[PDB]
């Protein structure tokens, strides 16, 4: 990213960049800069042990038990459409904090810095009338973002238990060895957080 | 499915007895695992996988929960004339 | 702006970009960063083998 | 037609957990988000 | 525009660009939803849902019904009597078999199967002993019909509803407004997609407004009509191409107040409801759009869409909205029409 | 006492006699339509005692037939096994009761058909029975599917569900008196090419001596450009301006109320959501005017969306207006 | 020498041609839009063809599944019974063929059912694919059966036969000039409310710059109450005068031999029995109409009853007329 970022907007004319914002290229300098050194790649890595331990340890269940072949169809695939949904939902979700947050600070930005220009203006209590919204305009779309990944949880969670059912019917009904039910059992445990 | 209030703001749950009605049902689901269970020990000892005790057991619990699915249904989208039906359903079981 | 777009574009984003990233930041990936971590997740998985086996 | 004490809050915290609220839009978020 | 920013509640819209009515009713006296609704919602459902609901039927009443028939051959001493391996059947044929050859619930539902879609193998047929299970049998057959009826009335219905696809009335996403033959005209364009042509077609063009009045009552939500300009006034149009819908506007409309800076700040919305009968469909229908005044580009003038091809004309739709801003006077509403002096304040 | 009773009833429903009509008789063609437009609870039943009394009556006769040719006889007296009854001339097989004749009429109509119950080619009136109770079989079939769809077909479509308001109102518009009722609407699809007309009806004579006891005579709803059609998604009150020119205009608050008179309102139109055609009607008797109440308004102005309500519809809130004729109204406009 | 493109074919058909628009798409339903609709040699065809391919597909599905359950092989290697007693696992009694199979197949997507091949119930597969081919069946039934009925139920309405004179003409009546056409009727029923229109095609630039490319202007027609309406049962002659209002106002005698006009006529209206609506178009370009000859007469009082002769429909006869335009005529009295 460093070798290349720099490297686009060094030849270039001043029309544009006086016509188009100065703000918006400093974010992109220093913003995305950020985020790529210090957040894309731990959230790829995540991303990739989990999805491939999720992977792993579904692929270790269906072959200790060859019946989950079968009975592993409906129930991924119903997960597979709530990805989806979460995949979306708390996307807008994640837009709304990034902005329900603007202009509550910018509002104690206001009044401390009106020092003394508010302090005997006679509008001081009427106020709060106003600031007491803006608080309570914040957090009730803070609940409603934590609220979007509880439910995604709670969700995976009843999925969760609905496999381990089936690998214990699996279990009993495989009773090849000791071994592979109690890797089996573990791995079914072990998927489900 | 088939002019129109606000989905559960107001509406919530208001029906005859609600709190009651879950309260007891929960039990019922209960009592209905005891049952299998009894029975879904009792199978192992009898000799070919004689099915009286688990089964009518295991209907019940299915039952069960189908039932009060249907009150919860019932009750989110008002229709008492369900009910009535679900009425007639409890007591040819008692 | 650009609404039906957006709607047209309400996911599934970003195999081209993270192409990119990745790609750039890695050459050889599949072996070298793809086939180590394959490696690993199935040197667990033959150790749980082999802990079931034993 | 043309149209006792009991309570608690333990019952609406048992059976009405976490996945509500947010229910009808979590699945339906879309064009209207 | 941030104080729109934060007034993006606040809006005068009566009815979404989409077309619904975006409005909300209450303290009505709902008695109820009695039970012919849900059947209503039987027949407008979606093909992957009633196919659904159908096959489910089927199988839901086979099933019962074969549960029954197990009952019955259990109580009559039936699965007992076959149970008896002293001969391939010893005493099987006295003992009067409620149902023949009905063994277990697996033989008794490949008898539901076969008495309820009128298959009838042979194989296993209703005896001359038990009235109970002749009493079922009439039951079966009687439901049965009853079942087959109904649901084949639910698939047609579906199927004569393929005449149905979609209403498509396509508006310019903006208005206009500008000066046409020597005074102020309001425009608009619509145009149409379906091949069929739409007979009776009529068009009506109303003001959504607050008011007041002179003996002091406000009429919250206000609708005034206009009148389509037509050569005979006459709300009647012919739709092969595409076209331009002008209400002009002299004095009795409200356009004789407006002032260009006004627009941001305007109350007034256009409201736009066109209805026709389809020629080969037989349904009246009926298209509405919005005309919010942020959407008002003043003072542009329409493009043409017509061009001589080779002996047959074409026509575009790409550039239904894209204007050409021909200078027109400003804010001339009042002043041109109260003609002053000059009598040409243009 | 009985008041003159008004040429259409609250709910609409003209209440009219009709005396001395010659009678149009009846024909089958109305038992039939009498059939097609019933409601399921009669349905359900008329198809299923038709069905059930059709089985018990081919029932009987076969029981007839299998007695003429002795089938029964041979069947009952049977040796031990059975050596004389099988190969006798039986007219059908295995039937030997009513029951049994019952059981093979089930599975000859519904067409079950099992086949312990086989029917041979001996016996001429066997088969001519057998052609008859199929035919028979199959027209009642068809006319019940044809009846059941019917009622799944045309079911989309309910009740005429209008509201007008329960008063109406003489008030003052424009500087000059006015009159208002209130129209709304609790339906879902909004009905389409709607129309609205005004009529008043009451008894008049004529300068040649000549009377009319219940006249109609239309009258103009304004509108800025004259036209009878509405648009409705919210309850409208739909003015009527009054002139020298208008029927009411030799009226005042004293002479309201011992007064004859009456407004019938009658508006029509297509609801979309059926593609059927309707027409809904009201009537104001002269005693249910309460003059000067001004309507109340119900829209107000939620955040993001418009509101209405419908709890307060006919709050009639009072204010001062002219007490006097209309005549005397342009007479004397000093103050 | 090819024609200046004509806005409406002289046999109705609208001859446009709109392009760029935005392909909506091929709705996965539009398959049976088009399924409806067909002639009746397709709707013969697709429905032999959609059973004659389920059943053989069902049967595939089937003799195959009479072999793995071990139905095949019992029959053939001893005697059916000569030998030995049966297997008594046969899937369905006595499916020997690949062939037999095959008629097997008739039976359980066709209801007719023998006897002679029962379904044990042994192989669960067989139980799941006797469910999955009685469904099918009947979903195939039931579509193909509300296809037959829609074109059963379309089999009243033909066509729309509305016949408008060739050309037109332009003549006095007095003292004014006209404009007519002769519009008329083919089969038994009259048309309910049948409404006519006139527009005018042209090519109209603007004082103000603006030229509207093919614009279209609507004129009224003659009729003493100047209503649109019109009844017909012998053919008419409905004029539309020509004045200063009127656009046609500046044609001339010489001019008309090489002009930019188009005038299109539509009449609307229903048809009694069938109750549907329906519409008509047609036209008259400069070079169709000759001026001076009025129509001839058609309704003679013969000895009995009225008689319309069609023998003449748009037969013509020249009459006295100036050369001058509609301007020029009215111009002066003297002129
Ligand atoms: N060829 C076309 N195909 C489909 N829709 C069209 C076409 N031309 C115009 N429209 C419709 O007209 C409306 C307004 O069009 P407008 O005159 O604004 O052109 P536009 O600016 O290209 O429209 P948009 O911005 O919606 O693409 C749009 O909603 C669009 O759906
Ligand atoms: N909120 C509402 N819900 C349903 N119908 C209403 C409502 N408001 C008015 N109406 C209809 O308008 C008519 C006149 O109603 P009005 O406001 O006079 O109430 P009312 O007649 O005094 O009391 P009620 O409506 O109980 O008879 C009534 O017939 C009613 O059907
Ligand atoms: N007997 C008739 N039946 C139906 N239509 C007729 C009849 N006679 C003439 N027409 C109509 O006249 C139109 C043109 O007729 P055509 O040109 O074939 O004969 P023509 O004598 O040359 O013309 P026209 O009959 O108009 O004078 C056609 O649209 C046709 O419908
Ligand atoms: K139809």
């Amino acid at each position: 990213l460093h070798h290349n970022l720099l490297n686009k907007i060094i030849l270039g004319p001043i029309r544009f960049f006086d016509t188009t914002p100065l703000g918006l290229i400093l974010n992109r300098f220093s913003a995305d800069t950020n985020i790529i050194d210090q957040h894309i790649p731990p959230t790829l890595e995540s991303l990739t042990r989990s999805t491939l331990l999720c992977l792993s340890a579904i692929g270790m269940i269906s072959y200790a038990t060859p019946v989950f072949l079968i009975a592993l169809a409906p129930l991924g695939v119903a997960f597979y459409f709530i990805q989806k949904y979460f995949r979306v939902a708390s996307k807008d979700l994640q837009e709304l904090d990034d902005s329900t947050q603007l202009p509550l600070l910018c509002h104690f930005s206001e009044t401390a810095e009106g020092l003394t220009t508010i302090r005997a203006f006679r509008h001081e209590t009427r106020f709060k009338q106003r600031m007491l919204e803006l608080t309570d305009t914040n957090n009730i779309a803070y609940l409603f973002l934590s609220a979007a990944n509880r439910w995604l949880e709670v969700r995976t969670d009843y999925l969760g238990a609905c496999i381990v059912l089936t690998a214990s019917i699996a279990s009993i009904s495989g009773s090849s060895n000791s071994g592979l039910v109690g890797l089996g059992l573990l791995y079914a445990l072990t998927i489900t957080n | 499915g088939s002019s129109k209030v606000q989905i559960h703001h107001n509406t919530w749950l208001h029906f005859p007895g609600h709190n009651l009605r879950w309260i007891l049902t929960f039990a019922l689901l209960f009592v209905h695992v005891c049952e299998i269970a009894e029975g879904i020990v009792s199978d192992s000892q009898r000799a070919s996988r004689h099915l009286h005790l688990f089964m009518p057991a295991v209907m019940g619990f299915v039952a069960t929960t189908t039932s009060i699915v249907y009150y919860h249904n019932i009750e989110t989208s008002n229709f008492p004339k369900l009910l009535l039906a679900l009425f007639l359903y409890w007591v040819m079981a008692f | 702006d650009n609404m039906s777009t957006v709607m047209r574009l309400r996911t599934k984003m970003p195999w081209k970009t993270c192409w990119w990233y990745l790609t750039s930041g890695g050459f050889f990936l599949l072996f070298l960063m793809i086939f180590s971590k394959l490696l690993k997740h199935s040197v667990i998985v033959a150790i749980d083998y082999w802990l079931a086996t034993w | 037609f043309f149209m006792v004490r009991f309570l608690q809050p333990f019952v609406n915290l048992l059976s009405k957990a976490t996945y509500w609220w947010m229910n009808t839009l979590i699945i339906s978020a879309h064009r209207k988000p | 525009r941030k104080p729109r920013i934060r007034d993006r509640l606040p809006k005068a819209r009566f009815i979404a660009k989409s077309g619904a009515c975006n409005l909300a009713h209450k303290n009505i006296r709902e008695q109820g939803r009695f039970l012919q609704d849900i059947f209503t919602t039987l027949v407008d459902l979606k093909w992957r849902h009633t196919l659904v609901i159908f096959t489910m039927s089927f199988l839901c009443s086979w099933l019962l019904f074969a549960i029954m028939w197990w009952l019955v051959a259990f109580a009559h001493g039936d699965i007992y009597a076959y149970m008896e391996k002293g001969i391939t059947e010893k005493s099987g044929l006295e003992s009067a078999v409620c149902v023949t050859n009905v063994r277990s619930f697996t033989s008794a539902f490949l008898f539901s199967i076969e008495v309820q879609v009128t298959i009838g193998f042979g194989g296993r047929m209703m005896t001359e002993e038990c009235p109970l299970a002749i009493t079922v049998l009439i039951l079966q057959n009687i439901v049965g019909l009853i079942i087959n009826a109904v649901m084949l009335g639910c698939i047609f219905m579906k199927t004569a509803q393929a005449h149905r696809r979609a209403e498509t009335l396509i508006f310019s996403r903006h208005a206009v407004i500008a000066v046409r033959n020597g005074k102020l005209c309001f425009m608009f364009r619509v145009g149409d997609l379906r091949k069929s042509m739409i007979i009776s077609a009529s068009v009506r063009i109303q003001v959504v407004k607050k008011t007041t009045t002179p003996e002091g009552e406000v009429v919250p939500i206000h609708q005034q009509d206009i009148p389509v300009d037509n050569p005979i006034e006459s709300n009647n149009i012919f739709l092969v191409a595409p076209l331009i819908i002008c209400h002009v506007i002299d004095k009795r409309s409200p356009l004789y107040d407006i002032s260009a800076t006004d627009l941001v700040n305007q109350d007034l919305e256009v409201i736009v409801i066109l209805e026709g009968v389809v020629e080969t469909t037989g349904i009246t229908t009926q298209a509405r759009t919005s005309y919010i005044a942020e959407e008002i580009q003043w003072g542009h003038r329409f493009v043409s869409i017509v061009t001589e091809e080779e002996g047959v004309y074409s026509v575009d739709y790409s550039k239904f909205g894209n204007t050409v801003r021909v200078a027109a006077p400003r804010c001339s509403a009042r002043e041109l029409d109260e003609k002053p002096s000059i009598l040409i304040q243009t």
